[PDB]
């Protein structure tokens, strides 16, 4: 079939930047190209058709360009409700196909994680499973590696992190990196320690508990 | 009249051509003994040229017994045609006098049901519009055979991206079409017209963009009004 | 106003079949190609397939052909989407769009497929350490299906609170965790409750965090 490659993935800019979201058709596609604007929780709303043309209502700083297979989706001058996902989609050929999207960010100065360990209640602990949380609050840029260290040993699968929406207000992250271990396999050990390795960090910060503590 | 053939001399006697200074710019279809119609956007951009109307032709520069050229009286266009837009896309002319009917001078009977044509069907549009990629205009009548299409599926992106109203209607346009001074020209399934061309400021030939025609049947009422 | 009103949500068993009705009001229905887009959790959109109301025809993308169906009812103008023999891969938000002229889509249809049951989450405390500032939380374990709203000492308490989003577990049932930061010297002083409410299953529990 034909593939949609946009490019960037992920795009970092301030309030009144030019911004460029590329779309790459494997194939020539004429001008048969369309771009969405998509927020969370919400369905996709039509930007541009036809490669170039807006559709009613669109503001006059979004464009489009392209012909054949290089297109280009631009915002002259990004404004607050722009924060968003865009997708381009291409209707000259069956399936109709669409990128993988290109979600665009407020760019902030890099503010580093405050890192939080947390022991597993009793309450849990009363039942088999036994959940260990290593919580990353206020941070930017969202690029963070949490590993997991028991007793000196690297941890993998049993984790399952989550990450916030970009905060409406300071514009920062938040993170929910959490350690699933039966009761049997958390009275084997004593330290549980999470290494978060972070830009605005020099050296990586090791938040560690001990089981009785 | 793109991947068409030329006509048989005096076979579709509603045949007319509207021309402007004396030359030929679009085409029209005799509807009464003193009435013709067209399309809309031919005049638009006019001005004070002279409106006349050529009946009993097939050769535009030759001599022929049956040619006739007609001072028009007063040009109707539908009260809702703009330039911006290809809906209302209809013209009525009125002749000088009643037309001298014969052999080659006939009016044509005009759909007034308002169905749509059944899909794949094979209707003949004539004119004396584009014959090739190049641009070029023929001195005798050219006609085709176009089978019409679905609405739904002129209305997609690809194609006229909704355009394409209950009042209109399409054929395939794919190495065979109507072009660019077949405007205002007609379009026959069962030989009743059912269509007017509005070729318009549309590239021709091109199966991407299908042909756009006017459905005389929703302007049944209005064509009586002036007619009256 | 021109609107596609879709279907309400849809959990369905692992082998059923689901149908997804779509209807456009304030356009000529049969004018217009119907097409169908599928968008799983936080991924991209996919394209289903189309129809052609006049006639009836389908064009699909070959990854549903098999499974999924397209329907039209000229009559009372609506699209429908038949999508059978269901697994989790199909729990997605389905949206049927307008193909031609102005971008017209639906609000959107989630279907879940889940062999998983109503069931209300469990509250575990994320208990405070304690120097200068300290966060304390709750665990929102098991719990199916989606949402569950939280709130703080019954929205006394908005600021610092950063809401995780829903994750879906091995056990196939959906866990939360509700954060929320304060200054060292408040603990003890004041009582922190997060209440914690599960519609679906009409469950309804209020946690207290403490060191």
């Amino acid at each position: 079939d034909i593939q949609m490659t946009q490019s960037p993935s992920s795009l970092s800019a301030s309030v009144g930047d030019r911004v460029t979201i590329t779309c790459k058709a494997s194939q020539n596609v004429d001008t048969d190209v369309a771009w969405f604007q998509q927020k969370p929780g919400k369905a996709p709303k039509g930007l541009i058709y036809s490669a170039s043309s807006r559709y009613s209502g669109v503001p006059s700083r979004f464009s489009g360009s392209g012909s054949g297979t290089d297109f280009t989706l631009t915002i002259s001058s990004l404004q607050p409700e722009d924060f968003a996902t865009y997708y381009c989609q291409q209707y000259n050929n069956y399936p109709l196909t669409f990128g993988q999207g290109t979600k665009v960010e407020i760019k902030r100065t890099v503010a580093a994680p405050s890192v939080f360990i947390f022991p597993p209640s009793d309450e849990q602990l009363k039942s088999g499973t036994a959940s260990v949380v290593c919580l990353l609050n206020n941070f930017y840029p969202r690029e963070a590696k949490v590993q997991w260290k028991v007793d000196n040993a690297l941890q993998s699968g049993n984790s399952q992190e989550s990450v916030t929406e970009q905060d409406s207000k300071d514009s920062t992250y938040s993170l929910s990196s959490t350690l699933t271990l039966s009761k049997a396999d958390y009275e084997k050990h004593k330290v549980y320690a999470c290494e978060v390795t972070h830009q605005g960090l020099s050296s990586p910060v090791t938040k560690s508990f001990n089981r009785g503590e | 009249i793109l991947g068409g053939r030329e006509a048989e001399a005096h076979a579709r006697p509603y045949m007319a051509s509207v021309q402007l200074n004396g030359a030929h710019l679009c085409g029209g279809v005799l509807v009464a003994e003193q009435w013709v119609l067209s399309a809309a956007h031919c005049l638009e951009d006019a001005a004070d040229g002279k409106v006349q109307v050529l009946l009993g032709a097939h050769s535009l520069s030759q001599p022929e017994p049956s040619k006739r050229l007609y001072d028009v009286l007063r040009a109707v266009p539908h009260p809702d045609s703009q330039p911006d837009t290809i809906d209302h896309d209809l013209l009525l002319l009125q002749l000088s006098e009643k037309a001298t009917l014969g052999p080659a001078v006939r009016p044509l009977p005009w759909q007034r049901v308002d169905r749509d044509v059944a899909p794949g069907t094979l209707c003949d549009v004539a004119g004396w519009g584009i014959v090739n990629h190049a641009g070029r205009r023929p001195d005798s009548l050219q006609h085709v055979l176009l089978p019409v299409l679905d609405r739904a599926t002129c209305n997609r992106r690809t194609h006229h991206d909704g355009a394409i109203t209950e009042r209109l209607m399409c054929a395939e346009s794919n190495r065979r079409d109507s072009c660019k001074g077949d405007s205002g020209g007609p379009l026959v399934c069962g030989g009743v017209l059912e269509g007017v061309v509005t070729s318009g400021s549309r590239v021709c030939g091109n199966r991407k963009k299908p042909g756009i025609y006017t459905r005389v049947a929703s302007y049944a009422a209005w064509i009586d009004s002036v007619l009256a | 106003e021109v609107q596609l009103v879709q279907s309400g949500a849809e959990v369905k068993k692992p082998g059923a079949s689901v149908k997804v009705s779509c209807k456009a009001s304030g356009y000529t229905f049969t004018s217009y190609y119907m097409y169908w887009v599928r968008q799983a959790p936080g991924q991209g959109l996919e394209w289903i397939g189309e129809i052609n109301p006049t006639s009836g025809g389908t064009n699909f993308n070959e990854k549903f052909k098999s499974r999924a169906t397209l329907t039209v009812d000229t009559s009372t103008s609506t699209a429908y989407l038949e999508l059978s023999s269901l697994r989790s891969e199909d729990t997605a938000v389905y949206y049927c769009a307008r193909e031609g002229g102005f971008a017209y889509w639906g609000q959107g249809t989630l279907v879940t497929v889940s062999s998983a049951s109503t069931k209300g989450p469990s509250v575990f405390p994320l208990a405070p350490s304690s120097g200068g500032t300290a966060a304390l939380g709750c665990l929102v374990k098991d719990y199916f299906p989606e949402p569950v709203t939280v709130s703080w000492n019954s929205g006394a308490l908005t600021s610092g609170v950063h809401t995780f989003p829903a994750v879906l577990q091995s056990s196939g049932l959906y866990s939360l965790s509700s954060v929320v930061t304060v200054p060292s010297s408040s603990l003890g002083t004041q009582t922190y409750i997060c209440n914690v409410n599960h519609k679906p299953s009409n469950t309804k529990v209020d946690k207290k965090v403490e060191p």
